[PDB]
Formats: C-alpha cells, sequence, structure tokens
C-alpha cells in the first residue's frame, strides 16, 4: 500500500479509513448519543453511572473528595 | 504531619481523648445518677426522701 494513503500522516492507526472499507454501510454502528439527551442527562450521570460499574465488581466507592 | 485541607479521609488530622479508669481503695465517691417524682399530699403514699 503507498504510505500516503493511510488515514494518517505516519500510517500509525488505520482508524480513518473505515468510511472507505466499511462492510455494510446500510446498517448503523450503534451510537448512544441521542438518547443521552433526550433523559437529560448532567455531567454528574456520567459518572454516577461509572461508579456504579465499579461497586458492581467489588470494587471501592470514590473517596468523597473526590467530588469537590 | 503537614496538615492539608485537601487531604484524602485518613489524612486529615483525629483527635483523641484516652480515659483510663484506675482503682486503688476508698471509703466511696461518684455514681450514677438517682431519679424522682413529684410528691404529693393528703394520701397515704410509699415515699421515698
Ligand atoms: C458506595 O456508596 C453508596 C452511596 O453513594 C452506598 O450506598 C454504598 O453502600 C457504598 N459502598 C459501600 C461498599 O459501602
Amino acid at each position: 500500500l503507498p504510505a500516503h494513503l493511510l488515514g494518517d500522516m505516519w500510517g500509525r492507526f488505520w482508524t480513518n479509513l473505515y468510511s472507505l472499507t466499511v462492510p455494510f454501510g446500510q446498517k448503523p454502528n450503534i451510537d448512544v448519543t441521542d438518547a443521552m439527551v433526550d433523559q437529560a442527562w448532567d455531567a454528574q450521570r456520567i459518572f454516577k453511572e461509572a461508579e456504579k460499574f465499579f461497586v458492581s465488581v467489588g470494587l471501592p466507592n470514590m473517596t468523597q473528595g473526590f467530588w469537590e | 504531619y503537614g496538615f492539608q485541607p485537601t487531604n484524602g479521609v485518613g489524612y486529615q488530622p483525629y483527635r483523641v481523648v484516652v480515659l483510663s479508669f484506675e482503682l486503688l481503695h476508698a471509703p466511696a465517691t461518684v455514681c450514677g445518677p438517682k431519679k424522682s417524682t413529684n410528691l404529693v399530699k393528703n394520701k397515704c403514699v410509699n415515699f421515698n426522701f
């Protein structure tokens, strides 16, 4: 492959070639961004659902100095 | 200890008081607090003063 057609300056990641190499372009790759702005999720919900993921597996809470 | 207000718990200062009761010998001293009520009048009663 020619070195200047790989998606970035050095060919380190091929991640910008997805729009040319997508297998089935008539199927939307799943994207939940509209369901976040339809339920009025603030800045704090994204971390509080993240803290509930880690307490789900058996890991400690955030340290409560973490929030201020 | 260089204490700072932005220090995670377990690094913030705790004040401690250790009470140590040491008996020995005597005739009497401090003890519990007794209870009471409202004495009456003109009625056979069982009293403690
Ligand atoms: C973590 O925090 C939640 C409330 O924020 C609490 O209900 C839960 O018990 C905490 N986890 C532990 C292990 O105490």
